[PDB]
């Protein structure tokens, strides 16, 4: 179990810096290299660069010199930082260890980064109420940012026939997104449902009891 | 920088069959290496130095070429394999990934299942009318979804987000959301929603009238 892990900001404002550090295990940094990679809201993926076990560096002159890696190897610890954000340095952000055929076998699970100057807000959460053997509810997440809300129905104990689909980012600058989930509609009567919202950036958790009108 | 060309950038698959995805590099390079993504969680290696399995990746996988041509293939597709599949060279700086091949699983006709929600209550104490629409469970992903309210067709007030194709059932749902201020919310009646889809003999209408 090699495992490595991402910590960073979330938010960023334009022209300041981003620092990430990725935290390992099961392997020695002294030993093995670190590369990192990203994956802007719906696009491919772009390599940024690599600290060696030796602690030389390679990077992607596309960042035109913004990205310094380094590295302390007792602490565990890969550094980047990258100056002078803009809008178009928003993306996923993972560090990697390359491994067989020095392809990154192992993979961080990403850290989010968001470049605006716009400020935290937690989302309003409404219920979209079942109708009068199926039946459909849900609730309605709104007026949040930055990305992500996690939502889970009776604190994941109800999964199937969920639906959680994507925020859209609108005009305003704020997300929104809907969960359905379908059921019997012999429940209705019986069954508690219960939509439970969180939002890490604002330290906001929201459950919200969904029943018929 | 070496730039690596996946193409096509969309294909389907049914199940069973045999599906091919090429990688073409500008440059040659000696080795080839894939990865997986499934719905924009971390990729996995999947196959590495052109033709080497990676740990995990079942044996209907393989990888083959040489020079400037390479390519992935599926003996037979199933339904865990719709995802992305980048290729990557690391032969020389930048080290760089094509821009993916997704895959989808076509599968049998599905007619949506289709919902509509009036806007909450407590909603409307804030000002703000979110009438939704849902479609659920239905393949293929083309649909046509129109707001109607009092006969009219609403434009430019309505955003429709989609579901990747689920993981057991590969099918599609789909929301749509109007948005209206309350007044103008309470200055009509009929709100409907109308479904076509190739699922559907005809449209699917689905409404409400506001009060109850
Ligand atoms: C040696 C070298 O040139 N490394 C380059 C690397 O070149 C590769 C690469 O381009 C690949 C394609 O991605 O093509 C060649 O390698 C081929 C295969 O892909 C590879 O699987 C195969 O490996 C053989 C292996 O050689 C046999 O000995 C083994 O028995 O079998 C396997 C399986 O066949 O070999 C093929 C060719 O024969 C190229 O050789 O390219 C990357 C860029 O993607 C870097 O440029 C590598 O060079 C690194 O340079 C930095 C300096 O800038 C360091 O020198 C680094 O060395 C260390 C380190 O400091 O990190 C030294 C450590 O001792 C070593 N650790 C251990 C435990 O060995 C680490 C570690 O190897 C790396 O961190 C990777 O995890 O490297 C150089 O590696």
């Amino acid at each position: 179990q090699v495992q490595l892990k991402e910590s960073g900001p979330g938010l960023v404002a334009p022209s300041q810096s981003l620092s990430i550090t990725c935290t390992v295990s099961g392997f020695s940094l002294n030993s093995y290299g670190v590369s990192w990679v990203r994956q802007p809201p719906g696009k491919g993926l772009e390599w940024l660069g690599v600290i060696w076990g030796d602690g030389s560096t390679n990077y992607h002159s596309a960042l035109m010199s913004r990205l310094r890696i380094s590295k302390d190897n007792s602490k565990r610890q890969v550094f980047l930082k990258l100056n002078s954000l803009q809008t178009d340095d928003t993306a996923t952000y993972y560090c990697t260890k390359p491994g067989s055929g020095y392809a990154f076998a192992y993979w961080g699970q990403g850290t989010l980064v968001t470049v605006s100057s716009a400020s935290t807000k937690g989302p309003s959460v409404f219920p979209l109420a079942p109708s009068s053997g199926t039946a459909a509810l849900g609730c309605l997440v709104k007026d949040y940012f930055p990305e992500p809300v996690t939502v889970s129905w009776n604190s994941g104990a109800l999964t199937s026939g969920v639906h959680t689909f994507p925020a859209v980012l609108q005009s305003s600058g704020l997300y929104s997104l809907s969960s359905v989930v379908t059921v019997p509609s012999s429940s209705l009567g019986t069954q508690t449902y219960i939509c439970n919202v969180n939002h890490k950036p604002s330290n906001t958790k929201v459950d919200k009891k969904v029943e018929p009108a | 920088e070496n730039v690596l060309t996946q193409s096509p950038a969309i294909m389907s698959a049914s199940p069973g069959e045999k599906v091919t995805m090429t990688c073409s590099a500008s440059s040659s390079v000696n080795y080839m290496h894939w990865y997986q993504q499934k719905s924009s969680t971390s990729p996995k290696l999947w196959i590495y130095d052109t033709s080497k399995l990676a740990s995990g990746v079942p044996g209907r996988f393989s990888g083959s070429g040489s020079g400037n041509s390479y390519s992935l293939t599926i003996r037979t597709m199933e339904a865990e394999d719709v995802a992305t599949y980048f290729c990557f060279q690391a032969s020389g700086y930048p080290l760089t990934f094509g821009g993916g091949t997704k895959l989808e699983l076509k599968r049998t006709v599905a007619a949506p299942s289709v919902f509509i929600f009036p806007p909450s209550d407590e909603q409307l104490k804030s000002g703000t009318a979110s009438v939704v629409c849902l479609l659920n469970n239905f393949y293929p992903r083309e649909a046509k979804v129109q707001w109607k309210v009092d006969n009219a067709l609403q434009s430019g007030n309505s955003q429709e987000s989609v579901t990747e194709q689920d993981s057991k059932d590969s099918t599609y749902s789909l929301s749509s959301t109007l948005t209206l201020s309350k007044a103008d919310y309470e200055k009509h009646k009929v709100y409907a929603c109308e479904v076509t889809h190739q699922g559907l003999s005809s449209p699917v209408t689905k409404s409400f009238n506001r009060g109850e």
